């Protein structure tokens, strides 16, 4: 029960920190796309 | 001088002059139309011709049509008069009750203070409310942030603001709706009568309004956060004051920037926003601030799109806030009042040396027993026991009664002075309440209101 | 109606003007309109010249009368800038009257090649003990200072300038260390606040500040860099050192970007221009130290970088490393938990500092970069038990409050104490209190060591047998 | 004759000429500078008129200056007096040691060696380096590129390949440098001098130098690795002998191209990029190779944008390699150097009827091992090594001491790592790998793997340990 409450504490740290590495991923991407959609809107009008 | 349309597409106009044109953000006044038409300066295109960015709608002109060029930028009525009035972009009265007759008009393109005229002190903007004095105090001259949707309370707190701010200190409020839904135009206006804030009967009005409206053109939208700081702006460098301008929403400020841009051809830069982002925000941000004059303190509305962060409006627009006010729903469902997130809420002036080391321990002392109350609420020792009841009537005794929401409620509303709330605070983690009940902590003012609570229910 | 001398503007509105006739004017020649605003001849073309403005466009309308100046984009420089804040173009914006400076320097001017240089060997010294012992730099270095908004970055510039009061209070014109400060992009109240911490600190006598405030025209925010940079390069070529920070790069590449695009060239990455490396390059290039044959003189740069989120992968973070010779890196979690300077250690670097700092913190820094890097992964068996209990101690030491830079030798001994082991049996928390207090005993009872280790440079086996007899007797001594 | 300028926007210069129009690619000399400024003709843009791309600084340019045709493309020094010197873009000497009196002059566009010409000859050569022999080895005469985004590791790569690779050639080193550090040309010149691969006294060099950094305009930047590749093709051809030719960094080639195609007014292709990227590189890589008529071992850095490897320039310069090294940010914080994805980085001599079936079986082994620990990240990154099965948690201990064993202290990098540089036999880095994988060390501490040479200091360590 100790190494269990020790583990599940340690695997909810593990998940808090990829959700904030995640959430990170999709924001860059989430730019990024957006960016590139214009660019190639902005190209193909100039 | 007079010049000629000579194209008209959407809310951008091409204008030719046959002598000296009308330099860039000069106001145009285009002749033989039922309201006021203002076209703004934009562009030298050559051969004589200007291009403008129209305030109001453009259907129904024709090319030939006359427009005289006014001699300035936009020129609004400054003064104590606009106090209680609701003004447009261009300064028009939209209250329907008649000329603002202030006896000085002023530009609402004014350069940002110089170098020389700046303020090195830095000082508290006493607001009387409780857990933004101790916790995330206002600094004079510096930007707000201010965040929450609706239902938390947002009006209320901006009404009760700008009722403090000119009770205790005596100066006025301005307040600019960028992007203002015409229904909440009304709801806000009305809700200021009733408050007190807005006397329709005498010259006691502490806010002076300023709406630019959903359904109005791109040009009125980005210049109406300029004409609300040009009537903050009067307040300061004429009349000494510490004024307070607010600003809702400022994302619709940028948004609007972004659409003029758009509409002048103007290539977009990152995630679609006008490569001008920053100096747009920079040009008007910079004017907020202490001067040897005055000082204008800004609350701002802040919208974060897909709520990231880091995306260029919000990212841009937090390079000039100097503190955070978070108006939360898991607050205002605990019914603490105002419901502002005390640990989220920021301020960069909470410092040993700016705020004075009484303001800094305590307030350092409250954020800590608040964390470490959460830390305990996952699981208690006579030491934790104590840290428990101390911080559940530290969350209480941030609550207070507005004295805008007095004819609603009939609860007496109270202006807590910045003393008052530090000791109050300091004397409640020393244990020396600890002894006292806790539910007397719940909406009051002063400490010594929760005392005689406590006297009074024994 | 000279057409070779002057010209007419055609049309301005997207930060350039078009000029008709200039027809004798230089690429990258400075230009005069006739509200005595100023612009560089960017664009020569068959027809006009493209006019990029230093200031607001407003101030430009179609038939303006335009001047050459018969100059490349030059600024005054000298030692009469010291003292006083500037704007992009240099002129005095302190309201302290005329500036005397007689000779200019080209804003654009090429860095030195590879044979006027030589390898920096001279201590660039901050007073922060973080970065002196770990990541020291030197004389003629780029060091980047990157991190989040509010992580501490200027505060690491301030510092280090600050920190040269008591080099340049000497005689020795080549210990002194001469500050330009250049803000780009940053509000008003800010640089303000700035210049009054370094006035108080009896530093603004040596320091020139450069500003180009979030209300300036982007062209100016482009310029200021390497407005302060040439300011800079005086000193680097009149065989002295200077100390140059830019804050922040990252503002001034917005402002490239917003010319850029505005010039309609085509976009990539976060839409920057292509050139937009090129742009910090050439700039950060122009810090060097110069060999004896060309006065050895130095230029050190401080670049600053704003990052999202701690995401140092980005187009524009990575160009800068790219450049820079090593950063340092503050973190948000860090500067969140109180660790203040909130300095990575182990994500910090300094490519060339190590020659360029004293054998006396060589010594007791190679040691702590030791024992810091076997702290590293054990943050109870006894062989790991003492890693841990070193590595909290010398943490601890790492903290540091500001406008209180350090003496080296000063450095050298509160270091001495974590690293030989002097604080093991004190506890942690009680560390920072230990310091002040240990500190203050060797600088009011033991000068002539602290005065032997400075003129020295290192730490001798006297001077070892010495100190070690020091810090016996007053850990005895510190009790609570 | 002379040509008359007409329009300048930062490289790009346009030139009218009233008799006589000078091909492309010939230089044009700029009348009245101080130092010489060489236009190279990219265009005919019609109406006489030709359009430039500058190799210096363009500031100072008038409308009307006057311009004179060369009659050839940029010429450079190349031969024996090349060695111990350093050139700019345009083959002057930069070094402050007078003219290089070279007997013969090369144009620095030449075509590629045609198809006819190609060496099928493919011979390891073994760097020490435990990674690359291993998994990855690099083969004499062939093309090596060197992955990395900012910081990871190219340069100490290329620095430690030099120290392990030039000593132990027979032949002569061309160093390229191409948009890089300033002060890192000034470093490694300085170090030769020291070292004595440099003689400033005597006909001794071993080394020619050639820097275009990035202090410089973007035209030097584009051309002056064809500046490198010209004095090397001298060395390989006219006197049929083993060349070294290592550039620093080649990406910035390609950057380069972008600044000026930009200014050219080009219709932009992804990413902001030059339309020509691919045929530009082509054109430029094809020279970079050994012949029938001479070697050459050319050994690349190549820098990634924003460490994207997709990115359309390093995606583009992998087909033009026969052995890649591609360096990970992830591996180097974790504190692995060299930063060597073990996983990404290939070579065509990789093969068992050429290394060996020991070699490959081994190398494989190891791969196999390091993919199963990986496609296992996402769980472990969650729940930690704990949940795993006995089995995987096998192949996670023996491929985590793998990967610390893949590690290794370089000569050149001492002051950052605080070890000695090693250098290791490939029977030794086999022997090593294959007693891992054999689980011969599943009782050793990982630790005991990490910053050593052979297998028998990961032996000695995990004895002090305990």
């Amino acid at each position: 029960q100790s190494a269990r409450m020790t583990a599940m504490d340690n695997a909810s740290k593990n998940a808090s920190e990829m959700i904030d590495k995640l959430t990170l991923t999709f924001n860059r991407t989430r730019q990024a796309v957006i960016t590139k959609e214009l660019i190639e809107i902005i190209s193909g009008a100039a | 001088t007079t010049g000629r349309i000579v194209a008209v597409i959407g809310a951008v106009v091409d204008v030719q002059f046959d002598e000296g044109l009308p330099p860039i953000l000069n106001a145009l006044e285009v002749q033989g139309r039922e309201t006021r038409l203002v076209l703004e300066v934009a562009q030298h295109l050559g051969e004589s011709t200007v291009r403008t960015i129209a305030m109001d709608g453009t259907e129904g002109l024709v090319r030939g049509q006359k427009v005289l060029d006014s001699g300035a930028p936009i020129r609004i009525p400054v003064g104590p008069e606009t106090l209680g009035r609701i003004m447009n972009v261009i300064g028009e009265p939209i209250d329907e009750r008649g000329p603002i007759k202030t006896k000085q008009f002023a530009a609402i393109h004014a350069e940002a203070p110089e170098f020389v005229e700046m303020s090195v002190e830095q000082e508290i903007l006493v607001t009387g409310i409780k857990v933004v004095d101790l916790l995330a105090p206002y600094a004079k001259g510096g930007k707000i942030g201010l965040f929450g949707g609706a239902g938390v309370g947002k009006t209320v707190l901006i009404m009760e603001l700008i009722n403090n701010v000119a009770k205790a200190h005596g100066g006025y409020s301005v307040f600019a709706g960028v992007g203002e839904r015409t229904r909440e135009g009304n709801d806000l206006y009305h809700e200021m009568i009733e408050s007190g804030v807005i006397n329709l009967k005498d010259a006691t009005s502490k806010v002076a309004l300023v709406y630019g409206q959903m359904n109005e053109p791109p040009g009125a939208r980005a210049r109406v956060a300029l004409t609300g700081l040009t009537v903050a702006e009067y307040f300061r460098d004429q009349e000494g004051q510490d004024v307070l301008l607010f600003i809702d929403n400022i994302f619709r400020f940028t948004q609007a920037g972004s659409e003029v841009s758009a509409l002048l051809g103007r290539i977009p830069s990152a995630v679609g926003y006008q490569p001008t982002l920053a100096t747009d925000m920079g040009t008007m941000q910079e004017r907020i601030t202490t001067t040897k004059k005055g000082s204008i303190t800004s609350v701002q509305a802040i919208y974060v799109p897909a709520d990231d962060l880091t995306d260029p409006a919000p990212a841009t627009t937090f390079a000039h806030l100097d503190a955070t006010t978070v108006l939360s729903r898991a607050i205002a469902e605990l019914g603490i009042y105002p419901a502002v997130d005390p640990l989220d809420s920021t301020s960069r002036i909470m410092d040993p040396n700016i705020v004075g080391s009484e303001h800094y321990d305590v307030a350092r002392g409250v954020q800590k027993i608040l964390q470490d109350y959460k830390s305990l609420q996952d699981i208690l020792s006579e030491e934790d026991k104590l840290t428990v009841s101390r911080a559940r009537k530290i969350q209480r005794f941030l609550s207070q009664p507005f004295q805008v929401a007095e004819v609603f409620t009939g609860h007496l509303g109270k202006l807590v002075p910045l003393k008052e709330t530090i000791k109050g605070f300091q004397q409640i983690l020393a244990g020396e309440y600890d002894h006292l009940p806790e539910q007397a902590f719940y909406m009051v003012g002063p400490i010594e209101e929760a005392v005689a609570k406590a006297d009074k229910l024994a | 109606v000279d057409l070779e001398e002057t010209g007419r503007v055609l049309s301005i509105g997207d930060g350039i003007a078009r000029v008709h006739g200039l027809r004798n004017v230089q690429a990258e020649e400075m230009v005069e309109f006739s509200s005595g605003l100023k612009g560089m001849s960017l664009n020569l073309e068959p027809d006009n010249v493209g006019v990029v403005v230093f200031g607001n466009d407003k101030l430009i309308k179609e038939g303006d009368i335009v001047k050459r100046t018969g100059a490349i984009v030059d600024v005054p420089v000298g030692e009469e800038l010291l003292g006083r804040v500037v704007d992009a173009l240099g002129n005095a914006i302190d309201g302290k009257g005329p500036i005397g400076s007689k000779a200019r320097r080209r804003v654009g001017l090429k860095a030195p090649g590879i044979i006027p240089r030589i390898s920096v060997r001279e201590p660039m010294q901050t007073g922060i003990k973080a970065v002196d012992s770990l990541v020291p730099i030197g004389r003629g270095q780029r060091e980047l200072i990157i991190g989040d908004r509010q992580t501490g970055k200027t505060s690491i510039a301030i510092d280090t300038i600050i920190n040269q009061k008591r080099f340049n209070d000497g005689t020795d014109e080549k210990k002194k260390l001469y500050c330009i400060y250049v803000a780009i992009g940053q509000k008003r109240s800010t640089v303000a606040q700035l210049v009054k911490r370094l006035t108080d600190a009896d530093a603004m006598k040596y320091t020139i500040v450069v500003s180009a405030t979030a209300s300036d025209a982007a062209p100016l925010q482009y310029l200021a860099p390497y407005s302060g940079c040439s300011m800079g390069e005086y000193f680097r070529d009149n065989g002295k050192h200077a100390l140059i920070i830019y804050d922040d790069l990252s503002k001034q590449a917005v402002a490239y970007r917003q010319m850029s695009l505005l010039l309609r060239r085509p976009p990539g990455r976060e839409a920057y221009p292509g050139d937009v490396f090129y742009l910090h390059s050439r700039l950060l290039e122009r810090a060097a130290k110069m060999n004896d044959a060309f006065g050895g003189g130095s230029l050190t740069a401080l670049p600053v970088i704003e990052t999202q989120a701690g995401d140092v992968s980005a187009y524009i973070p990575t160009n800068v490393i790219s450049i820079t010779d090593g950063q340092i890196f503050l973190e948000t979690e860090l500067f969140y938990k109180g660790i203040r300077p909130a300095i990575n250690v182990g994500l910090s670097v300094s490519r060339v500092g190590s020659a360029a700092q004293t054998r006396a913190m060589k010594q007791v820094a190679g040691t702590m970069k030791l024992e810091l890097a076997q702290y590293r992964e054990v943050a109870l068996d006894a062989a790991t038990q003492q890693l841990l209990s070193r590595g909290v101690r010398l943490t601890e030491l790492l903290k540091q409050g500001q406008y209180s830079p350090m003496a080296i030798e000063e450095q050298v001994a509160v270091i001495y104490a974590g690293v030989r082991g002097y604080l093991d049996k004190l506890e942690p928390s009680k560390i920072t209190k230990f310091e002040n207090a240990f500190l203050s005993h060797v600088i009011s009872q033991h000068q002539a060591l602290l005065s032997k280790i400075r003129t020295d440079g290192k730490i001798s086996e006297e001077s070892d047998a010495k100190l070690k007899e020091i810090v016996t007797n007053f850990l005895a001594g510190f009790e609570a």
